[PDB]
């Protein structure tokens, strides 16, 4: 648990971009990568778009779950979500930060998305405290993940359990 | 309009505050106030220019309405985030706002008809303020005629099970001493405070203020309230009870503490313009720090602080030194002519015997006076008492509320004929010894001649007294700097540590005081003609003070050889 | 031109930046960023003086290949200065142009950035080392006894005749006057612009580089009313967004026609109309009358007096928007004409909108000649760690420090003037000073001192007989036990006719010569003993 440790997890996820070159001094690295030729999309992980966009080589575009409309209806789904809601790729709180950091030289609508993603973030986080104001009787066989994410749950992990076990031992 | 504001602008304003680094909001601040019951929030007044260029210039003119459109926007933006789901808004709650700025301070002498119903900024000083009665918002002003067989002409019964309740305190303000009171005396003003800012200002402090000058009823009346108070930085203008000091400040502080060249650094701190007089000065600074107020299972609330003495021929800079000790946490100063009585007056309203109460005003501060000499004895007995038990009693009319106050005290003096008395015998004081006994320090001043000292005190003063010299070269000295630090540093150091002695100090101190009293008695017997618990119980306070200095709880008697060699000055002074 | 040489630059290097300047940091931080782009590690350098340079090379006495120095060159025949230089790649890019040609030739270990409309020294070497008298080039350099492939020895006569008749132009070089020339890193901007670098902050940095010595009174711009085309042509023509610019961070930078009065933005007015020279001296405020004429102008503008002691930022709206909308037109008729100039501005975000030159007057105030003995180099490392968008707690401290200095400046000027310390002392004017300040220890502030007294006295107490005469000044350093600093400075309003004093002080050095130093690559400066100037001044009259 760190701000970057889970980027050695999460940053491996995939996006799809367009570079500006022909094939490089080497053409392709033996692996799942596809061939490099300007003017067309190519699918990549995310430990390069950092390296690439600021290397002034190419453009970049996001996945589809980054919008306004889908992330304006998912919240009203979440409002009645007595348990959980829709989960676009399940570590989407970090791709947004590493995209909206550099990318906004060309990306559209680079603030209102921040507005809505925090507006979902806070509501689900405050949800993930009220589990605790009902969690009774040492019920360590009954709890919630059903459409939970990861980037929230490290914000609880060292507080509650590390003491909860040796405390609520009595029941 | 009422709604186009709340409809989008204020409601999205808080939502829109954005700098990456993902801090730059008032949302998280609002929630982390909410969680802990605070119910407030702060803003500047030149951030809205970072949002628009009009609303601010409307905030000045119609503030009283805008500062409720804020409250509505605040709660309707905050209760969405109260919701974990629809099941933990137990019930909503109301808040108060604060705004601040750094524009410019004003003076009371310009508060006139044009500066009315309008925002301002001033800087003054405080005397006292009221208690905490009440005021509320609604319940189930003119209450008109209709009723709601007949029910006549205004039968309205308040249902105060169904009424509400907020706070009310009525603060006060006097001016500063450098804005033409010269051909006058200083005027002052009374104030108003609303919900969460009682017990935010004790009297006797320097203020910044953000307020508004509005009326209540053509000769009609004035008043002012807080529109988001803040405070002063006259070095540390307001650093007297609370803490916005940070780990950085604690770090710098305690990193100064272990620095074992701080005390001899601080014996040269008070006077960037005066020469010499260092052994006089090694315990004008410890007087601030104070020792320990150790109560016990029996009665003995033994004397906490210490007390100072000095008398000497003029021409050695007494006055400037005491004015400086006033300057550098909280204190006051008079000298002579003032009391023996306390204040049982009567508000002509209601005709009762209230207690206005000013050794009260140093209950954590201190006090300094000159001329215990030239103020006669009708007002010395109440102060005979106060400074040994601190239980300032009252027994005048049908009240026996023996309140108390913990204050120390500093004494200058003037003896007749210079060192005429100080050479010969019993004309040290002309009055009595039990306020010469009941003190700690015993430091006499002389102005003896020597040509080297003469010529040096000549040129030393000239470079001081030439053209406001000290812009560049004062702080470039080693560590003799920044009284502001001293204020905040004391208000730390006094309010943390609970020190007390070791084993090895006790026997050495007992033997030393034994030899002192034995020498006094031998001077009695070696002259065929003529030592309190107070002396021990005071000199212990210098060990207390020193351990307070270095932040070590336990201190040694080898650490305190300095203190007892300071008391040596007293001993060989009252040598006769 | 290094669209061809830059492809040599991959291997190891050393990036030196000679003595402190705003050209320095501006032209060098950009290159730091460049060289951390193509994956090379490199070295940035402080210079406190040419001895620091020689010990630096001593400290870097290796065979490092692509060694660089920028904004220097006129010190030695640098081949002679530099023994281990055998085939090593040197680079100059300096704007102090009037350099000897011994440094230019020997095309192995230098880079001739010779490019100008002045073909003035073409045969300048064809007689110095090529000919000689009293020494087989087949010239005077070789034998002179009628052996070189009216008398047998008129060889030397014609040789020295040509030599001296063109020392008429050699004495014109390095022995009449000095200056600087062109920019510090605008050439470097256009260099990098081929490599697709649209760093708006780099444009701001080079704007800082120019607006230092765009001070058409201090050092000439020349390109200025041509760069109102040129720099805009760099930036304005290439627009990445025609419709999407209502953004928070680093909105694409702009240009507007504004003024050079000090710190109009961050302070109140009536103290900030008081500390510049051009507004003050042309209104004469250190006398009482100037406040009255100022006041009667404030009438015509009809600003409130109370407002004129509030911060401009702190004013209400309509005045603080209409301010310059008024001042530009009804100031032309009341003695002051030429504070309006061409500069830029931009905000990072919401805090406030910094003024495109208001860093340099904090930078100049970051020269803290403190007694800690370290702080010049730390001041450098702070300065280049300041110009970013990131570090900004310190720029406000810089502004505060700057303003309190600038309002300490006047405090000495009234003190000095109306006691009539303006000693004529013959052909030029002369000033003397007694003890030390942390304010005006170093000489940048010292030239700033001189350039308020000068206009004040020489404009206002004389006829037009002596309004064109030069300047000197003492400045003691109780720092170094007594050295009695001096600086040379020019007469009034002659932009191109710059310093005689590139060497001119050396006349008295030639006559008698006493412990003189020229440790700075700066020519317009000298350093002395504590009081060994008086007879040296009697020498240094003519
Ligand atoms: N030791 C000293 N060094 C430098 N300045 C001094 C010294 N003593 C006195 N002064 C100057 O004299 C003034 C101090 O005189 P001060 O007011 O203390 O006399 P005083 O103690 O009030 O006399 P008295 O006790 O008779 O009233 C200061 O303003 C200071 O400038």
């Amino acid at each position: 648990m760190d701000p970057s440790i889970i980027e050695f997890i999460g940053e491996k996820c995939m996006i799809s971009i367009i570079p500006n070159f022909s094939n490089e001094p080497l053409h392709l690295i033996y692996g799942p990568v596809g061939p490099f030729r300007a003017g067309f999309p190519v699918f990549v992980p995310l430990w390069m778009a950092t390296h690439l966009r600021k290397q002034q080589k190419c453009r970049i575009v996001p996945p589809e779950w980054m919008d306004m409309d889908i992330l304006e209806e998912i919240k009203e789904e979440e409002k009645r979500s007595k348990f959980f809601t829709k989960m676009p790729c399940e570590h989407y709180m970090v791709v947004a930060q590493l995209v909206m950091s550099t990318a906004p030289d060309d990306v559209p609508r680079c603030e209102e998305l921040r507005t809505v993603i925090k507006d979902i973030f806070d509501i689900r986080e405050s949800k993930l405290r009220t589990s605790i104001d009902a969690f009774i009787k040492g019920e360590g066989t009954y709890a919630k993940l059903d459409n939970l994410t990861l980037l929230e749950i490290h914000s609880v992990r060292p507080i509650l359990p590390y003491s909860l076990d040796h405390i609520a031992r009595y029941q | 309009i009422n709604l186009q504001a709340v409809k989008k602008k204020y409601k999205e304003f808080i939502r829109t505050f954005n700098e990456e680094n993902f801090f730059y909001k008032y949302r998280d601040t609002l929630k982390r106030n909410y969680l802990n019951g605070r119910y407030f929030l702060e803003i500047e007044m030149e951030d809205l220019v970072g949002f628009d260029e009009t609303l601010a210039d409307k905030l000045n003119k119609q503030p009283t309405e805008h500062l409720e459109i804020f409250e509505e926007a605040a709660r309707e933006v905050a209760d969405e985030i109260t919701a974990p789901r629809p099941e933990h808004e137990e019930h909503m709650h109301d808040i108060q706002i604060l705004l601040s700025s750094n524009a410019n301070p004003t003076n009371i002498r310009q508060l006139k008809s044009d500066c009315v119903s309008k925002l301002v900024k001033i800087a003054g000083i405080i005397v006292a303020a009221s208690g905490i009665s009440a005021k509320a918002t609604r319940m189930s002003y003119a209450l008109p005629r209709k009723c709601n067989p007949k029910c006549p002409l205004d039968p309205f019964f308040i249902m105060p099970d169904k009424c509400k309740c907020v706070d009310f305190q009525t603060l006060k303000l006097q001016e500063l001493p450098d804005f033409v009171p010269q051909g006058e005396i200083p005027r002052h003003l009374q104030l108003f405070c609303d919900r969460s800012l009682c017990e935010r200002v004790v009297p006797g402090n320097r203020v910044l203020i953000q307020g508004i000058y509005s009326i209540r009823k053509g000769v009609r009346a004035p008043y002012m309230r807080v529109v988001g108070i803040t405070v002063d930085s006259e070095g540390a203008g307001a650093i007297s009870r609370y803490s916005n000091i940070t780990s950085d400040e604690e770090e710098h502080f305690r990193r100064m503490a272990a620095s074992g060249d701080i005390y001899e650094r601080l014996s040269q701190s008070l006077a960037p313009s005066i020469f010499g007089s260092r052994d006089i000065k090694k315990a004008i600074t410890c007087m601030l720090f104070g020792g320990s107020r150790k109560r016990l299972p029996d009665g003995l609330c033994r004397r906490g602080d210490i007390n100072v003495l000095l008398l000497g021929d003029p021409g050695t800079a007494k006055s400037q030194l005491l004015k400086f000790v006033e300057k550098v946490p909280i204190a006051v100063y008079t000298s002579g002519k003032g009391g023996l009585t306390a204040s049982v007056m009567k508000d002509p309203q209601t005709r009762n015997f209230v207690m206005e109460g000013a050794m009260v005003l140093a209950d954590g501060g201190v006090v300094c006076i000159d001329e215990f000499d030239k103020m006669r004895e009708d007002d010395r007995v109440a102060i005979h008492e106060a400074m040994e038990q601190q239980t300032i009693s009252i027994a005048k009319a049908g009240i026996t509320t023996t309140l108390n106050s913990r204050c120390s005290v500093l004494a200058a003096a003037n003896s007749i004929f210079g060192r005429w008395d100080d050479t010969k015998g019993e004309e040290n004081i002309d009055f009595m010894p039990t306020i010469l006994s009941r003190f700690d320090m015993i430091f006499i001043v002389k102005d003896i001649h020597d040509e080297s000292r003469d010529i040096t005190l000549a040129k030393h003063i000239i470079n001081v007294h030439l053209s406001s010299n000290k812009s560049a070269p004062s702080e470039p000295a080693e560590g003799e700097i920044s009284l502001s630090t001293f204020k905040k540093y004391i208000h730390y150091c006094r309010t943390h540590c609970g020190p007390r002695l070791s084993e090895a100090a006790g026997e050495k101190l007992k033997s030393r005081y034994v030899l002192m009293r034995s020498g006094a008695g031998q001077q009695e017997k070696a002259s065929d003609k003529r030592i309190t618990v107070r002396q021990l119980e005071a000199v212990i306070r210098i060990s207390e003070s020193l351990a307070k200095i270095r932040l070590q709880p336990f201190a040694t008697d080898e650490h305190v050889n300095e203190a007892l060699r300071l008391f040596q000055v007293s001993t060989l002074d009252a040598a006769m | 031109l290094r669209n061809d040489f830059y492809r040599q630059l991959v291997g190891k290097r050393i990036l030196i930046v000679v003595n402190y300047d705003i050209d320095a940091i501006c032209a060098s931080r950009i290159l730091q960023a460049l060289f951390k782009y193509d994956h090379m590690l490199y070295t940035v350098v402080p210079i406190m003086g040419v001895t620091g340079l020689k010990r630096a090379y001593g400290e870097h006495q290796g065979d490092v290949k692509y060694v660089v120095l920028v904004n220097c060159g006129g010190c030695v025949d640098i081949v002679e200065l530099l023994q281990p230089s055998d085939d090593v790649t040197f680079f100059i890019c300096d704007s102090h142009r009037p350099l000897d040609v011994c440094n230019i030739y020997s095309d192995r270990q230098v880079c001739i950035l010779g490019d100008a409309s002045l073909e003035e020294n073409i045969p300048a070497f064809e007689t110095i080392f090529y000919d000689s008298e009293g020494e087989d080039s087949g010239a005077g350099e070789s034998d002179q006894e009628d052996q070189a492939p009216h008398e047998q020895r008129i060889l030397k006569q014609r040789a020295r005749r040509q030599w001296e008749s063109e020392r008429d132009r050699i004495m014109f070089e390095y022995t009449q006057f000095s200056y600087y020339g062109r920019s510090a890193a605008l050439m470097v901007f256009e260099l990098a612009w081929k490599l697709s670098k649209d760093n708006m902050d780099l444009l701001w940095w080079a704007i800082v580089g120019i607006t230092e010595q765009l001070l058409l009174g201090k050092i000439e711009s020349g390109a200025y009313t041509l760069e109102l085309e040129q720099i805009q042509s760099h930036v304005s023509r290439l627009t990445n967004k025609t419709n999407d610019q209502n953004t928070m961070s680093a909105s694409k930078i702009t240009f507007e026609n504004d003024l050079h009065l000090v710190l109009y933005r961050h302070w109140p007015v009536t103290e900030s109309m008081r500390y510049s020279r051009y507004s003050s001296c042309q209104l004469k405020l250190w006398t009482l009358r100037g406040e009255k004429r100022l006041h009667e102008l404030l009438l015509e503008m009809g600003l409130p007096l109370v407002h004129a002691r509030q911060t401009y930022g702190a004013m209400d709206l309509v005045l603080r928007k209409e301010f310059f909308s008024m001042v530009e037109r009804l100031a032309e008729k009341y003695d002051i004409a030429d504070i309006v100039y061409g500069t830029f501005t931009l905000s990072y975000g919401y805090r406030s909108r910094y003024a495109a030159a208001d860093y340099v007057y904090a930078l100049l105030a970051i020269m803290e000649s403190v007694k800690k003995h370290k702080t010049p180099e730390d001041c450098f490392l702070e300065a280049s760690d300041a110009l970013s968008r990131q570090h900004k707690q310190l720029l406000s401290a810089g502004i505060d420090q700057a303003k309190l200095l600038h309002a300490a400046v006047f405090r000495q000027v009234q003190s000095s003037l109306e006691a009539r310390q303006v000693h004529s002392a013959g052909s030029f004017f002369y000033y003397v000073l007694q003890e030390e300040h942390a304010f005006f220890s170093y000489p940048y502030a010292l030239g700033l001192l001189a350039r308020f007294l000068l206009r004040g006295h020489v404009a206002t107490s004389r006829a037009r007989q002596a309004s064109d005469l030069p300047l000197i000044a003492s400045c003691p350093l109780n720092a170094s036990e007594g050295m009695c600093l001096l600086v040379g400075i020019v007469p009034v309003r002659e932009d191109s006719p710059r310093n005689f004093f590139g060497k001119a002080f050396e006349q008295a050095a030639q006559k008698s010569g006493v412990a003189l130093l020229q440790d700075f690559f700066e020519p317009a400066v000298v350093q002395l003993r504590q009081s060994d100037l008086t007879r040296f001044l009697d020498s240094l009259t003519v």
